[PDB]
């Protein structure tokens, strides 16, 4: 064990953890995997997802080359704060933590020809631009953007390992989705043009849908008895003036409260989301029960045609709204 | 004196020794010998999806460098020798946050065995996440587990085992979650490979079973009581609409306000449970009552007593029908 | 590990009486020194406790003003007043060091007082 | 300099000083003296079954390494020597997340006397476990326990003690009182030996005794359940043609009871008995369920008409039997 | 190494960290420099606002002098530690927090004559004054101050670039109730218990939808 | 302070069977009790420590029991040596005793 | 030149800085002066029972080791050599939760001068226990406190003082509390004595005063209303029921649910408070309107409520006055 105690020490007797391998002389590749362990919950509120990786890199340094008993040595953390690493940072986080228990969560491995293995376990907060356009039917594509900080395209570019595919690789049993489903990842490497210079950024988006399974059950099948409630009304006494009465001064409260329920737990945009929408609609046809009963206390006939067209009104809007989005 | 012979024995080990490698660098793999007293599970969370987990984390392995033939005591050093050791890079891989608590020190101790073996325990907790199926909830049983794994060495380097089998993990039979109960844990020594090697994986899961005495106490029982309320619109009299009226709607606002109420203590999962089923069932038999009520105003005033004889225990019994599917069903 | 104390006092009623107590193999100050009053064919009764590294004496809530106890540093040794001694005060006396959970480990040797 | 006597008498305290090792290794028992001075008691979660306390708990042991001669007897330091010295390894046993705080510097007391006393006390936030047993909330009364003990160092290595009398040994401050539904009955201290996989240790415990207020109880859940059933009992002096206001009466005070079940059901452990208020909230809940098939019952022989007989046998059962049960249960309980 | 390995030993030989550059000597002028990242959401019960930036400064160290082949010597956050910073702080930042994963994100180019630039990533928390009149239809103009801590008027001095303050997309904002209208700079002095300080101004002038 | 009511004064019996002592506490002691016994021309010497502690150079067949308020002390198969006299001490607050009890062939 | 000289003069002073004894450790008591500027008090609260507060802590005291005399200008140290330097050891008693702030470096002063007075600032934030007592709430005023003590040097190791004496504390009257009124802030110098010795003590109180105004417009004004809405039900004629037991039933659980609403957000204290005493009287006022209805229908199966059109109005302005000569 005194030899590979003698290697290690020849290895760092000169080292410069300042300095990229090959600074003068050319360009630093490195090559990078994310093992996504378990796709973590997504905030609407936030527009934040969280996200488990096994963060890889890969680089060559000549002056890590050893010749000794040993092919790859892997070392634990406490050599990895004394070699150069890359200084990665993640462009769109928030706030993202490095697990430290038993030890620091960091591996290292020193291939014989100099590559170096560097995998590191993280929880990422990364934002996710969202449009609440076509909300609970929306799709989205959040993005992980990470490139160099104070390395420029001159001498630090970032690559994939293996191909543009087997890269974000996705473990099939961890998935802390509870809301969205993984559909798939898209790939794409750019260059980015800061007040400093030019920055290699790698992106990779994860697609997502929204399922409307929890949204169909909670705010659109209560805001569709609302208004089936509401359609008791027409079929009772002409003469049952308290009733109907008591019938709608309760349809409309639990429109309003419905309204304010489906508009929580959702960013405070200016914009309307396809939620208010039907809620608003079918809330001015809870209103219009409300006003053909003032019609027939001013004044029957007006009543059965409003048990024919009206229940089929909705009927249409329905299979209007109900076919271009879903 | 011994004071200084205990000094002069830990200067000797600690001289020349490679934190850095890992003992039998070039030969075989250590075993690391490991076993969990559990402290106490401070609770289970189904909306953030997590449980925790105080424990007393224990590492036998042994080490030749650690040796010495002189004094015949177990010598408990203090905590802070075990940054200037090598242990082990053991890692939970379903852990969202957890720490080792620091008061007044850091709970950790050192045994060093004469022979070698080092004992290295810590009082650590975690929140470890578990992923949950909410579809018989809350008559569900759970599965929680604590996959325990090294990180940076392989198979070919260290190789986990429990210390004594089934004996390895004790204290869980006191422990005692406010809602939950625990019926079997069980004890796997698996080997999951990675891209970058294969690593030695142990696994303690825990078969959690949850009572429902507080939703017998909190959403069953209202509903049930709500609904047995809602039947004596069937005794009063028709013409009186405004009383028949208030109770039908009324019975059925609080049947939603209370679904309302009670699915915001739950995630946002796209499925269907069972307190969801009874309770959509709950609204119909409301809904339907109204309907009936309705239905009996429009036949008068478009017999009347004998379709309100019939629905006036109608509802009762197909309701004790449904109750007694459901709980047969799901007990 | 021993406790030493004086001899046999015999002293007229209404006087004081010096009496002390002296321990040897250990320091006093980190334990706690007692005194206890043993009548003839009764229990046992306390008399009062000190401390050498703080001086805060405190006794029997049925012993104060009448009795007091002292210590010294060089000596190692506690002492003891009583003042206007009658005849319920014929008793002898021991000393106890505080040993493990309290538990008046070491003895004295005994001291009889007796009035006339 | 002058300090310069004082500098060197240090560098010659810790010179040689290995401190991995308890004073007094392989010779004798480290016999750790400790006391604790609480200086506030904090709140008690209910819900999390815990309870906060600050500290400033206090060790005395006996070190002969720590020995010198100079002009002064006490030798008060800042919290660096601490780091540089042997200290005990005491954790709390029942301790969930302790704050050894320090602003603006380290909290920490080191007082080292000329014979090799030492003294080192320090603030903490100890957020201790409590298990409670709810059977007869609100008017329950708790002993939240407080144990610690060393962590590595077992029975015939570091022992404990109380510096003082047991009774004297944890001194509650007098202003120090955060707690908002209980109050500090008492103190109880124990010594003890804990059985545990590596060894046997000396645990030290701290019982805290604590009885539950009511008054806020008084006024969310039981006064609120009192008056619903007198409201649902005003519906037994109306007319027997007054059905829909009847079912008003009905209705609303059910619906308040129920949402008094459901709202007294909270900031607590969903703990599978049921509690003392429960067995307040059932029978309240029966006594206007009751007032409900009464309504229905008089309805159904209701068809000029009389005063009924249920209604006037009803004015006088209810108020008595409701009154029996609330001095029952306010003497089963309050008066246990 | 062998060049540039000797000219970083060549110029922390003894550099004091703890005396800033020319300590009796001359006011240290400090040219500031902000790219916003992304303002977040405006709480406005807390009276607070999140903005993420990239704080850049740009002293005159002359120790850091070197004559050789290589001009810039573009580094990483190790050096940082090593030499002197400003410290500067934001006067209204409720809270603030430097990002550290995988890496401390800090950037240190020394130039040939003596130039260091220093930009690092920050979120702040900064409190913003919020008036409640004329609720909803106000318009707000939120401040960012930022100074020295120990270093008076007489000590060093901040400055700001004209097109200093720079602003992104405008779209993946989080500013959902407000919208970034405009921005300016303004660049005072204080009069605090220990002496005279220069403070920079950055106002964030917001419009409600 | 903390009143100690041990019984009984006096009990007696032969050479070789088991004795059961008991010592009452007036409030709380939490395991603080201790046992001494009182040779004739002889101070008193620890037994018993805390509430169940054999102290050195005690033989096993002294055997103390615990709990808050009630304590009991037991000998199995007692002999000529053990005939002496018994105290109930106490130590969780300013120390008090109880009476004694005798023992007699 | 100067630079050369400063760094042999601050390399002199540190070489031989012994940071474990004090200054005059076998002297008289440290004299350290105490200055705050109170930069924001922000929420104060009931629930936790705590107040955060940010402020520039300084502090001031004399070391004969770090004198100069070649420079004479002031030794603007970094913010790194604190931990080379001795400091007080001060900490806050009352204190939960506290840290100084670090960015862009950790925020702190030392400013040693010609004498050897050494200058330490630190921008402190801190949430300080202060227990409420709740009972006039909301017209009650607080005073809230933050103890100020030295933990391991006595009366015979550090003396504090108000460097300003009575203004050593300023930017209290910019100080804008969201909820309450600042009306008056205190110095209080002391010495507090535990078992382990005697300590020196400095204490900054404040005595907020909250403003009623928003309660008086949501919780007093909605209880007032509705019990005047409570007695429109005298008005409506007896030979209708259902419209009268609506109002009154609507009336009792509006004020159910403005009583059982407000103690939420409030800490579960066992006591009254005002606000909780003025809506138990005016859920009184209004069960007794209800069981005057029951009392009519009853006594028929036009002089009853006759009296209790100018009785009720009468005793509730009368309960008005004296609940408000009370609170106030
Ligand atoms: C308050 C109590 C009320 C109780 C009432 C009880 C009775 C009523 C209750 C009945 C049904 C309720 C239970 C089922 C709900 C969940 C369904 C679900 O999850 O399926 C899907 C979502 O759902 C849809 O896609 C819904 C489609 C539109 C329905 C709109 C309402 C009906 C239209 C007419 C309305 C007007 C008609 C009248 C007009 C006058 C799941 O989609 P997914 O997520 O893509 O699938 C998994 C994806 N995976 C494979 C990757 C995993
Ligand atoms: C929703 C609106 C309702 C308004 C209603 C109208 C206004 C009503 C007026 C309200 C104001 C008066 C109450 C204010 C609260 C403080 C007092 C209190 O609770 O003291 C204590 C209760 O002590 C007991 O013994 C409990 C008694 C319960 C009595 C329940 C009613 C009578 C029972 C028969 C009911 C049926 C009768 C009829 C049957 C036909 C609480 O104790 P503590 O303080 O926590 O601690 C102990 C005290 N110590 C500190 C001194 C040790
Ligand atoms: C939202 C609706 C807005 C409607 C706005 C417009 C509403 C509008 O103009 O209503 C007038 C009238 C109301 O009729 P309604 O049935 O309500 O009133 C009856 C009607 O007037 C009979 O003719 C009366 O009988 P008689 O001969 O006196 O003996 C009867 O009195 P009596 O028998 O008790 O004595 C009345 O109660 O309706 C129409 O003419 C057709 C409505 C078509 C509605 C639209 C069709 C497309
Ligand atoms: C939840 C309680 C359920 C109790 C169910 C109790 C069910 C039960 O047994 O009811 C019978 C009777 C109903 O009395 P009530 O006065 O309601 O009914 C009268 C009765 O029907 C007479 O026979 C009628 O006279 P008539 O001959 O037609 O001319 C009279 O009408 P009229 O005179 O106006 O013409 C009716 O009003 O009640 C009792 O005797 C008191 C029982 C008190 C029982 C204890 C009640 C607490
Ligand atoms: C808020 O509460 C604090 C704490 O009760 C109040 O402080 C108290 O103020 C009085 C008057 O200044 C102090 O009394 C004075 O004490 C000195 C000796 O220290 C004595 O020389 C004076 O003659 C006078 O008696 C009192 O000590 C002090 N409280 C404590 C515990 O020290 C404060 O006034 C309250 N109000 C405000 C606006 O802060
Ligand atoms: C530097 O030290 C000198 C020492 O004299 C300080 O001198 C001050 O002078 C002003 C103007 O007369 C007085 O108001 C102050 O009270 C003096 N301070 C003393 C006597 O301590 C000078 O203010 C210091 N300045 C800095 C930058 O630290
Ligand atoms: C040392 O530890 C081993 C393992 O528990 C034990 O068997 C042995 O008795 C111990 N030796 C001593 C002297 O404590
Ligand atoms: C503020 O910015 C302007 C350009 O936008 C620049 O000219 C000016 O110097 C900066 N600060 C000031 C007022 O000096």
């Amino acid at each position: 064990i005194t030899i590979f105690t003698r290697i290690l020490d020849r290895l760092l007797d000169g080292y410069d953890n300042r300095l990229r391998p090959g600074l003068g002389d050319a360009v630093t590749e490195v090559k990078t995997d994310i093992y996504v362990t378990s796709f973590g919950p997504v905030s609407d509120t936030d527009m934040e997802y969280t996200i488990d990786v096994f963060f890889r890199q890969t680089w060559h340094d000549e002056r890590l080359k050893f010749d000794g008993p040993m092919k790859i040595l892997p070392l634990n953390n406490l050599l990895a704060s004394k070699i150069w690493t890359p200084d990665t940072f993640f462009h769109n986080g928030k706030k993202s933590v490095a697990h430290n228990m038993t030890t620091p969560n960091k591996l290292l491995r020193l291939v014989d020809n100099g590559t170096l293995l560097y995998t590191m376990r993280l929880t990422i907060h990364a934002e996710c631009p969202m449009h609440l356009e076509d909300f609970p039917m929306d799709v989205h594509a959040c993005p992980l953007k990470f490139g160099s900080y104070a390395y420029t395209t001159a001498e630090v570019v970032y690559s994939w390992t293996l191909g543009k595919n087997k890269s974000v690789e996705v473990a099939q049993d961890g998935s802390r989705l509870n809301q969205y489903d993984l559909l798939g990842h898209v790939v794409g490497t750019e260059i980015i043009r800061s007040s400093t210079g030019e920055y290699v950024v790698m992106t990779t988006h994860f697609h997502l849908k929204r399922k409307i399974g929890y949204f169909v059950i909670q705010t659109y099948l209560p805001c569709i008895m609302t208004v089936i409630l509401s359609q008791v009304s027409f079929w009772l006494n002409r003469e049952s003036v308290p009733a109907r009465t008591v019938f709608g001064v309760t349809t409309v409260l639990t429109m309003t409260t419905l309204s304010i329920s489906a508009r929580n737990s959702l960013p405070k945009v200016a914009y309307a989301t396809a939620m208010d929408w039907f809620i608003a609609v079918c809330y001015a046809f809870v209103f219009s029960a409300l006003i053909e009963f003032a019609t027939v206390n001013y004044f029957s006939k007006v009543d059965k045609i409003s048990r024919i067209i009206f229940p089929v009104l909705f009927a249409i809007f329905n299979l209007v709204y109900w076919a271009t989005y879903v | 004196s011994n004071m200084s012979l205990v000094k002069e024995t830990v200067d000797r080990l600690l001289k020349g020794y490679d934190i850095r490698l890992r003992p039998d660098f070039g030969g075989p793999p250590v075993a690391v010998g490991m076993n969990i007293d559990i402290a106490s599970i401070d609770m289970v969370s189904e909306v953030n999806m997590d449980y925790t987990l105080t424990m007393y984390f224990q590492q036998a392995w042994r080490d030749k460098r650690l040796s010495y033939n002189v004094i015949p005591l177990n010598l408990t050093l203090d905590n802070r020798v075990a940054d200037q050791l090598w242990v082990p890079d053991t890692y939970f891989l379903n852990d969202k946050k957890s720490f080792v608590h620091g008061v007044t020190v850091k709970n950790r101790m050192i045994r060093l065995h004469p022979d070698g073996t080092v004992l290295y325990g810590l009082r650590i907790t975690t929140t470890a996440a578990c992923m949950m199926d909410l579809r018989r909830y809350p008559l569900d049983e759970q599965n929680c587990t604590l996959e325990i794994e090294s990180y940076g060495y392989t198979t070919d380097d260290i190789e986990f085992y429990w210390r004594g089998d089934d004996n390895a993990v004790t204290g869980v039979t006191k422990i005692e979650l406010p809602q939950f109960s625990i019926v079997d844990y069980k004890l796997i020594t698996k080997k999951v490979v990675f891209s970058t090697g294969s690593y030695p994986r142990l696994s303690l899961s825990f078969k959690l079973k949850r009572n429902i005495g507080y939703f017998i106490l909190q959403t069953y029982m209202p509903s049930i009581l709500i609904t047995i309320l809602s039947w004596v619109s069937f005794w009063i009299n028709y013409d009186a609409s405004a009383a028949r009226v208030a109770l039908g709607i009324t019975t059925v606002l609080t049947m939603t306000t209370i679904n309302t109420h009670l699915r915001e203590t739950l995630p946002k999962i796209p499925y269907v449970k069972a307190i969801d089923m009874y309770l959509m069932g709950c609204f119909v038999f409301v809904f339907m009552a109204l309907l009936e009520y309705a239905l009996v105003n429009y036949i008068f005033f478009g017999d009347v007593n004998a379709i309100d004889r019939w629905s006036r225990i109608f509802f009762p019994v197909v309701f004790s029908f449904f109750n007694i599917v459901y709980w047969l069903y799901y007990v | 590990v021993q406790l030493q104390q004086s001899g046999a006092e015999l002293v007229k009623p209404g006087a004081s009486v010096k009496l002390s107590c002296t321990a040897s193999g250990f320091n006093i100050k980190d334990t706690y020194m007692y005194w206890v009053k043993q009548r003839p064919e009764q229990g046992l009764e306390w008399i009062g406790r000190i401390d050498p590294a703080n001086g805060d004496t405190k006794y029997d809530p049925k012993f104060q003003g009448k009795a007091t106890i002292t210590t010294d540093t060089f000596s190692n040794t506690a002492y003891l007043q009583l003042s206007s001694l009658t005849s319920e005060d014929t008793a002898v006396y021991y000393c106890a060091r505080k040993g493990l959970r309290w538990a008046m480990d070491y003895w004295g040797q005994g001291t009889s007082v007796t009035v006339s | 300099d002058n300090t310069t006597v004082f500098t060197r008498i240090l560098d010659r305290l810790l010179d040689g000083y290995d401190n991995r090792l308890r004073p007094g290794l392989g010779e004798r028992v480290t016999e750790v003296k400790t006391d604790i001075f609480v200086t506030s008691f904090g709140p008690v979660s209910d819900h999390d079954m815990e309870y906060t306390i600050d500290v400033f708990f206090r060790q005395s042991w006996k070190d002969e390494r720590l020995k010198f001669k100079g002009p002064m007897t006490v030798l008060r330091l800042n919290n660096l020597m601490a780091s540089k010295i042997w200290t005990p390894d005491t954790f709390f046993h029942n301790g969930k997340k302790s704050v050894a705080h320090n602003m603006t510097m380290p909290n920490k007391l080191l007082r080292i006397t000329e014979d090799g006393t030492l003294l080192y006390t320090m603030r903490l936030t100890v957020r201790a476990e409590c298990p409670m047993h709810l059977e007869d909330f609100p008017m329950d009364a708790h002993a939240c326990p407080l144990k610690f003990g060393s962590y590595a160092y077992t029975r015939a290595e570091v022992v404990y003690e109380w510096t003082r009398e047991p009774a004297r040994s944890v001194v509650v401050a007098e202003d120090g009182s955060r707690l908002n539904q209980y109050d500090l009955l008492g103190q109880t201290v124990d010594s003890g030996i804990v059985q545990s996989s590596t060894g046997e240790y000396v645990v030290m415990t701290t019982h805290f005794h604590l009885k539950r207020k009511i008054g806020y109880f008084v006024i969310q859940t039981y006064l609120p359940c009192i008056m619903t059933v007198i409201l649902s009992q005003v519906s037994f002096w109306l007319n027997r043609e007054s059905v829909p206001a009847r079912t008003v009466f009905g209705v609303t005070t059910v619906l308040t009871m129920t949402t008094l079940s459901i709202s007294a059901r909270n900031s607590l452990p969903k703990v599978a008995y049921a509690t003392a208020m429960d067995w307040f909230i059932a029978v309240c809940y029966a006594f206007v369920f009751s007032a409900l098939i009464e309504f229905a019952t008089v309805n159904y022989f209701t068809k000029f008409n009389s005063v009924s007989k249920i209604d006037r046998l009803s004015r006088i059962a209810f108020p008595l039997l409701f009154g029996i049960f609330n001095l029952v249960y306010w003497a089963t309980y309050l008066n246990r | 190494e062998g060049d540039v390995t000797v000219i970083l030993n060549n110029l922390l030989e003894g550099y004091d960290n703890k005396l800033r550059p020319d300590i009796g000597v001359k006011p240290t002028l400090i040219h500031t420099d902000m790219y916003v990242n992304s303002i977040g959401p405006v709480n406005a019960i807390n009276m607070e606002y999140t903005i993420d930036i990239f704080f850049a400064q740009t002293w005159y160290d002359r120790r850091l002098k070197f004559n050789s082949t290589i001009k810039v010597l573009r580094l990483n956050s190790n050096m940082v530690g090593k030499i002197w910073i400003p410290d500067t702080f934001f006067r209204n930042s409720k809270k603030a927090d430097a990002h550290w994963i995988t890496t401390p994100n800090r950037m240190l180019r020394i130039w040939n004559d003596g130039r260091v630039l220093y930009t690092l990533r920050l979120t702040i928390d900064a409190e913003c004054q919020l008036q409640l009149h004329n609720f909803p239809m106000d318009e707000h103009s939120c401040p960012l101050e930022f100074s020295s801590y120990g270093y008076p008027r007489e000590e060093i001095v901040y400055q700001w670039k004209r097109s200093s303050v720079e602003v992104g997309d405008t779209r993946s904002w989080r500013l959902y109730q407000f919208s970034f209208v405009g921005l300016r700079n303004t660049t005072e002095v204080v009069k605090t218990t220990s002496g005279d300080y220069v403070v920079m101004s950055v106002y964030f002038d917001l419009s409600r939808r | 302070n903390i009143v100690m009511t041990q019984s009984p004064k006096s009990m007696s019996m032969s050479v070789g069977e088991r004795v059961t002592l008991s010592c009452k506490a007036s409030e709380y002691v939490g395991t603080y009790v201790s046992w001494y016994q009182q040779k004739p021309e002889q101070s008193p010497k620890l037994l018993i420590y805390g509430a169940s502690n054999r102290y050195t150079g005690v033989p096993d067949r002294f055997t103390g029991s615990g709990s808050a308020t009630d304590f009991t002390l037991t000998i199995g198969s007692v002999q000529a040596e053990d005939l002496a006299d018994y105290h109930c001490g106490q130590s969780y607050s300013y120390p008090t005793f109880g009476a004694g009890t005798k023992l007699e062939l």
